[PDB]
């Protein structure tokens, strides 16, 4: 009889005696949508909250989209947010940032997609720039283009995708620069909004379960 | 829609084979440079006169294209330009994009400062932002605009298309040269038909230029 | 995220009596190495500040030796023999043990 | 690897579900409960159809944690059988309600109970009327001392519970508002706590 | 030995300024050069020092991003480059070698 | 051809007309609508459904909608039939589910810039193979204006939204 | 033979690493570290990269040497989870932290814990600063196995004072890159400082080089 | 005599196969960098105590080895060192060149400046010029010099040979890392037998160090 | 029912769901402790009483021109367990962690003088249970090598067997130290020591 | 509007110095900034001006290698960096925007 017996470990498995041995439970029936791993849940696009200003706790419906307008000069930035799903800020509102509270360490690649929501007659360009971790936020547009970036044109397609190479456990900063001013004809509206989305790639994994 | 990407940058272009190769010769020869450097956006107003940029000084400061190669400074490169004008369907106008080799701007500007205490010198390296033309009809030289179409050119008519690409090879008497002194060619963009729009709409139409070198050698 | 507190507000003083300004911390200000590190600065209205006390109890070219300071561990204090007119001004604690260097709240000397 | 984030690991570790105190009527009828402490609730609702059996464990001591050689009985009723109502009721001798008889100085008891729903899976969200609650119940436990007169030892106990063989069938969004009741998803109407924290300007780093 | 500095400046929000600190007599590559702040009607604060030998510069957590200290050995300066100013950054700035020996005069900046 | 099949399962087995509901007018400050499904059909077993949502708007309006089904949708304190019902606090829908994570369910975006059609095929989802209809409701369809409507003055003020349901071998 | 001097038989014996006394706050948070009793330290330093799991054992009795039943609980926190701060804190009921429940009159408990470094091996010597460029001062790495937490079960205070010892084996060791030993006495628990003014030489002394 | 040249530099080395490979493993993997960076010359005096340099901080400022790669900063590299001491045939002495991985200097120095107004911090990145040791017998840590030969080492005896090369592979728990924070190993050069020469000759014997990286990856 | 201290066995894991980090090949893995006891380390033969102040001189013993021919220069016993010079090597520190050892050793020397020096020295070893020699002529009769530092700069001497009164190694002068004009006068000899392949240790104990 | 400059310097041959020229009131990016010299007992000389917009700097043939003019837009300076000094380079140096408006005071340098 070795030492270590006669104890109750909380996280130990094993066969325990059933309370109703004669009971035969209900056999299963095929119902659609069975989920096996939690990574099927972290691969769907959910809304980010980039416009989480201090003046939105009163009417929180405006917190889901950030605006663009004609009163902005060319070459100036529009929005900026970091890219780490564990911390506070915009990543608390997505399904990825809530399932990352429940684990300690995570790694892998992410993807962020945007979606224009203006009228059909609007035209213009915006520059989506991402700086690697351990760098610095750009000061103006000409130093931002030199890094990794895409040039979104919302007169041709209405949704563009930007992929983040690698995060683990200073992080990246994603910036939305104005390339050209907003162009509208007579009768079209003035301002438009851009809704953001975010999900993970295939190589995202976690470990060391914790409690929130 | 086509997402043309080479290296690090990514741009969106139409599915049109309206390219024009300058003098019918592809840039032929004998890693972190072949990417789309997109310049500043120039705003086309109602009474603007035109802009010009000189090459390859346009990628000297921004970028590392003219970085001193500590071995020797012999370089040879071609280019691939992209001019596009995002306008609505209620605006009207026409542009003329053309590359003229070996441009020389006789006209002089005062420049930034003198007190009539040196002859005022002139700047011929606009660089990143370019520079406005003074008298268009003569193109700051005596050449007439009328005949500008004898060089490689492309029309940007806001009624139909908003893209114009020119492939330009290397053109010089010597096969290699010291970069800072020389300037090979000049791109010009001139509003031959002026812009018009009824009151209420956007007042300034943007213009975007995108450059991409074609195997700049250093050997 | 260390904090410092000082005896609050002003101890009104007269010509020649002690003041006894106190400064208390949240955790010990002793480095691994033997030395403990505090400083006291004095600024006259309308001039840059100047250093008064070295380490915890030593003076450096401060002619009045009135300023004496004492203390260890959690608490520190400055006992002055006689407050001359020159001594009027504001007083601060500076601490070196932990990374965010902390400057004190600041007190006042006043005549009654 | 990908095995740590599977559905079997996300509910395996055990936890306490209730604390039962019997000071000096002499019995308690602790109903089964999974919406009892908050933490599990959030985790559970990530899905709408679950299927699992449980495995309980009762640790017993005096309130100052000193053991006394005294006997106990943890009677378990199935769904449908009547619950006891007194310390000397008729239900305590019923053969069809299984019970364990363990001393206090012994190792803690361990009982597994299979899922007994008449349907094929549990439902944490029912839309219709049987009220807006379904009919899923896994019985109740009943704990009392053994004897006729009162034992002169006040006892307290904790009930830990594991979850085995989990399977889930439709996914849903999480919950951000604080809870208000144990059966219905109400929320505080006048003030709504937005999910994220806040900053002052959109162009900040 | 005194540290003379630049004059005052009036700016707009979002801009970036840089104050200067002249050295005199003592060599610039020996002592650390700290930088402190005083919001009007508030107690002294601290930003960060600089190691002029190799270039170790470290700041208070608060201004981690904003500030930037550099040193020049030839003309013997010490610059503090602020950036992204808000309405809170109106204050007098001082440069001082170590704490005791000398400090410089206040340089008030205005963002309104 | 932008159909989306809920959970990747076509409705298999072992009245067939397009019932089109009333038109709901999207105003400038509306908050959203929802219909519990067996009930809508009721006023106008094992069954599937097929739902079409379309918004006939011009090219000078702007906005975005989010059409998503949600199985076993139970609401905060307040069975709507044909007309439906409005939401009370959109941000939290009515169970505190954050809107932001609604897209984990089967969904489709209606962006007025590009497309005005969204169809979702939804199979039967319940613990028992058969049940009663008047008491239980299987799922709920939600339409929420995440990006608000805007237009210049002088145009039409209300954009229409039309829903069409079609049973799949009940 | 040559098997007695292998790496496996150099760390196989169990030895006590700490003594924990709870007399009459009611809880203690003993941090885990092989370091803390000197003998082992020098032995471990033989190498600079080690990899091993542990196996602990807790023997408990009153200071006086007699036993009394008092159910105890040894809660174990993994790295990164928040530690308890009071006897009735929120952490004690967190599922993610596993614990054992054993009686004083029982045989001693035995728990094994696998190595949980995010890297591939432990480092007893780190050259840099914990933080691209250096940002803060320190010469310690980020490797730990988390703390244990011991308290009595109940609401009110135990009648009796309890003390315990924690023994620890090490198993399946592997090692890498051998280095020199240490002769100077230690001064702290984290950094290899030494006494500056006087240096004790390695050997003893004689009077003449030509002595026997 | 052998003129070993790779890339741009050219050095002269003897025809001796007295190389030592650290732990018997060549640096294996998975353009303008593979050249011999030769450091400053350290003068060995009559009563000097020893020098040390840390790696790979030794090639951070000079050179571009640690240039930020704007993509990501994952690097992995080995080295090839060369220590040589040009002395005459009337001098005498002995050196001990050894690389000890993961060195930590407990000893502290005042550094450049404080006024007992912050705790004096310590420098552990000597960088280009290196730094002198304080108490050799203990090597600024408790390790005894006596046992330093358990690491990869080579003797420089002025009677026989004046060259010592060590090939050192990459040794870390993680396959890639952020460079500035870490320092992988330290080279030490300690005069175990002191220098002596009769009066009249040259008083300081020079010591030259030459470094050459072995395919520093960035992928 | 007991906690034997040195018993093995399977114990219940505290985190069954945990999957640890897989290993990566890092160079220099050591399996046996006898790889450590086969490298040459510096001996401390000149451990005089006047060296605790400046201990850097303790690593080498000198030779000079002021010594007559045929006089003993230095000497030391050969047992890595006891005190004296063998405390400074890696062999003598790992032999404090065991009780019984046996096998053969090797001791190498290394001259460090100028290139122009010439002379001979006699390295003599006496077996255990013998006697230290009185002069040179009784030392040459035993096992010895004749080191000439005008031809090679390092010589090796192998000790046949030690176990658990021991051997005594002596360094005799054969000829006087010869130098030209301009060369230095004194020179030093650094010693080294390690074990052979057949060295084993057989019981664990603490220091 | 005045151009104030640095103080005098005493150096050794082969060294490199840099004088400074402060701007005041007028913007630094508009006018050319010339630099002139006066050997003691000799007539005024000329070194070179700078175009502050783009960076065109041109020198007299004589000092082609030696000199180096740079401008800073933030602190509004204009530096003249000499190098490889000989015994001939003892003189007073002046910075002046264009010729007329203002000049600055003389800055004597010593190489002996």
């Amino acid at each position: 009889l070795k030492p270590g017996t006669n104890q109750f470990l909380t996280t130990d498995d094993g066969v325990s005696a059933p309370i109703l041995p004669g009971f035969h439970p209900t056999p299963p029936i095929h119902i659609p949508g069975e989920v096996h791993n939690l990574l099927e849940i972290c691969r769907v696009e959910t809304i980010l909250e980039v416009n989480n200003l201090k003046t939105n706790e009163t009417t929180p419906m405006q917190r889901l989209c950030f605006p663009v307008s004609v009163q902005s000069k060319t070459g100036e930035l529009c929005a900026a947010f970091r890219a780490d799903p564990g911390r506070d800020g915009p990543w608390q509102s997505t399904i990825l940032g809530q399932l990352c509270r429940y684990y300690t360490q995570w790694s892998g690649s992410l993807e962020v997609t945007f979606m224009f929501a203006g009228s059909f007659m609007a035209t213009g360009k915006m520059l989506i720039a991402y700086t690697p971790p351990g760098g610095n936020v750009p000061a103006d547009r000409i130093t931002a283009m030199l890094g990794t970036h895409v040039i979104w044109d919302f007169g041709l397609q209405s949704s563009v995708t930007l992929v983040v190479p690698w995060i683990s456990n200073t992080t990246g900063i994603i910036t939305i620069w104005y390339q050209t001013n907003y162009v509208v004809p007579i009768g079209a509206p003035t301002t438009a909004y851009i809704v953001a989305l975010a999900a993970a790639q295939d190589n995202f994994t976690m470990k060391l379960c914790k409690d929130t | 829609v086509a997402q043309l990407t080479i290296g690090n940058s990514t741009i969106t272009t139409q599915e049109a084979a309206n390219i024009v190769i300058a003098y019918g010769e592809w840039p032929e020869y004998c890693v972190s440079v072949n990417r789309f450097f997109t310049l500043d956006t120039k705003s086309w107003a109602k009474d603007s006169k035109g802009w010009y940029w000189k090459f390859p000084d346009v990628l000297t400061e921004v970028g590392v294209f003219g970085q001193n190669a500590q071995f020797h400074y012999l370089y040879r490169s071609g280019f691939c330009v992209h001019v596009q004008c995002n306008a609505s369907k209620f605006h009207q106008g026409a542009l003329l994009v053309a590359v003229l080799p070996e441009y020389v701007l006789g006209t002089i500007a005062g420049g930034t400062g003198n007190e009539n205490s040196h002859p005022p010198y002139a700047t011929t390296q606009p660089g990143q932002v370019g520079a406005v033309l003074t008298h268009p009809y003569v193109l700051d030289a005596g050449i007439p605009l009328s005949q500008l179409t004898v060089c490689p050119h492309q029309w940007i008519n806001l009624r139909t298309n908003n893209c114009a690409t020119i492939i330009v090879p290397y053109m010089n008497t010597v096969p290699f040269d010291s970069a800072l002194n020389h300037c090979n060619f000049g791109l010009l963009v001139i509003p031959v038909v002026p812009l018009d729009f009824n009151a209420g709409a956007t007042s300034e139409i943007p213009i975007t230029v995108t450059i991409a070198p074609m195997c700049a050698e250093f050997a | 995220a260390v904090v410092m507190t000082q005896t609050p507000l002003s101890l009104p003083v007269t010509l020649g009596q002690p003041a006894s300004i106190s400064c208390k911390s949240s955790q010990s200000l002793l480095y691994s190495d033997g030395k403990t590190y505090v400083n006291w600065f004095q600024q006259r209205p309308g001039q840059s500040p100047k250093r008064l006390i070295y380490l915890v109890s030593r003076l450096d070219s401060g002619v009045p030796d009135r300023f004496s300071g004492s203390g260890s561990g959690t608490d520190f204090t400055l006992k002055i023999s006689r407050v001359e007119a020159e001594d009027l001004g504001v007083y601060y604690c500076w601490q070196g043990t932990h990374l965010p260097y902390t400057f004190g709240q600041g007190t006042k000397l006043e005549i009654k | 690897s990908t095995q740590e984030t599977a559905i079997g690991n996300f509910f395996s570790r055990a936890g306490l579900v209730s604390i039962i105190t019997m000071p000096t009527d002499g019995y308690v009828n602790w109903d089964i409960d999974l919406m009892g402490y908050a933490q599990l609730r959030r985790k559970c609702e990530l899905f709408t159809y679950m299927r699992f059996d449980a495995e309980f464990t009762f640790v017993v001591a005096k309130p100052n944690g000193v053991l006394v050689p005294q006997l106990l009985q943890y009677m378990y009723v199935p769904p449908g059988a009547p619950k006891p109502t007194s310390r000397d009721s008729f239900a305590w001798q019923t053969a069809t309600n299984p019970s364990v008889f363990v001393k206090m100085t012994d190792p803690p008891a361990q009982v597994s109970v299979p899922f007994m729903s008449p349907a094929s899976a549990y439902q944490w969200f029912y839309d219709g009327y049987p009220g807006q609650c379904p009919n899923n119940m896994m019985g109740t436990f009943s704990i009392r001392t053994v004897g006729t007169e009162k034992s002169p030892h006040s006892i307290t106990l904790r009930v830990y519970m594991r979850i085995k063989h989990v399977r889930a069938w439709i996914p849903r969004p999480l919950r951000n508002q604080p809870y208000l009741f144990k059966t219905n998803p109400n929320y505080k109407g006048n003030d709504i706590k937005c999910t994220s924290t806040s900053r002052d300007k959109i162009t900040t780093l | 030995v005194q540290l003379v500095q630049s004059g005052a400046e009036v700016k707009k929000p979002g801009a970036s300024v840089k104050v200067s600190c002249k050295a005199s007599g003592f060599n610039i590559k020996d002592f650390y050069i700290h930088w402190v702040r005083q919001r009007p009607g508030q107690g002294l604060e601290w930003i960060g020092w600089i190691d002029p030998k190799v270039g170790n510069t470290m700041f208070d957590p608060k201004f981690q991003g904003k500030a930037r200290i550099t040193v020049d050995a030839s003309i013997s300066t010490a610059y503090l480059e602020l950036s992204r100013l808000r309405s809170d950054d109106t204050a007098v700035y001082y440069c001082s070698r170590g704490a005791a020996a000398y400090w410089g005069q206040g340089t008030l900046v205005t963002v309104s």
